[PDB]
């Protein structure tokens, strides 16, 4: 029932950024955990997905090489590192969690979405 | 078709490298069960009537 966005976007320069959700709410190494983002205009699309346990991952085809789901099964939190930040992903995004291996549309859980923007 | 008068042909005896969907980006709920999205690849059965 607990999914939080927290961290944001706010950068003055170029470097590696953070974002640190939390899933609280429910169990975390059943619910296939996931993150979408939604850009300003651009509708909600695909960033990452993990699977039950972790034991499976995977990116879009322009994420892949830059990005890090992490998860946490021990200690209720979860992060997704973006590096080489990029005009490109300028959106709100969210944790999430769902029955299946994540990807979809409608969760189990959603989150509250943060800022994150890379500007230079 | 819809859900009151789906269709099931047979899907088995033909090529079905399901690659071909996993670079498609754009999907909203791929989903798998019994099996994950990566291992229905190296192993996957017959009568999989879609
Ligand atoms: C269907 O179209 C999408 C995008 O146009 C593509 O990613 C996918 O591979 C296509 N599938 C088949 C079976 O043609």
């Amino acid at each position: 029932v607990q999914l939080v966005e927290s961290g944001g976007g706010l950068v003055q320069a170029g470097g590696s950024l953070r974002l640190s959700c939390a899933a609280s709410g429910l169990t975390f190494s059943k619910y296939a955990m996931g993150w979408f983002r939604q850009a300003p205009g651009k509708e909600r699309k695909f960033v990452a997905t993990i699977s039950w346990s972790g034991d499976s991952a995977f990116y879009a085809d322009s994420v892949k090489g830059r990005f890090t789901i992490s998860r946490d099964n021990a200690r209720n939190t979860v992060y997704l590192q973006m590096n080489s930040l990029k005009p490109e992903d300028t959106a709100v995004y969210y944790c999430a969690a769902d029955r299946g291996m994540g990807y979809g549309d409608f969760m189990d859980y959603w989150g509250q979405g943060t800022s994150v923007t890379a500007s230079s | 078709a819809s859900v009151y008068a789906w269709n099931r042909k047979r899907i088995s005896n033909c090529v079905a490298d399901y690659s071909v969907l996993y670079n498609s980006a754009s999907f909203s709920t791929f989903k798998c069960y019994g099996v994950s999205p990566t291992k229905l690849n190296d192993l996957c059965f017959t009568n999989v009537y879609a």
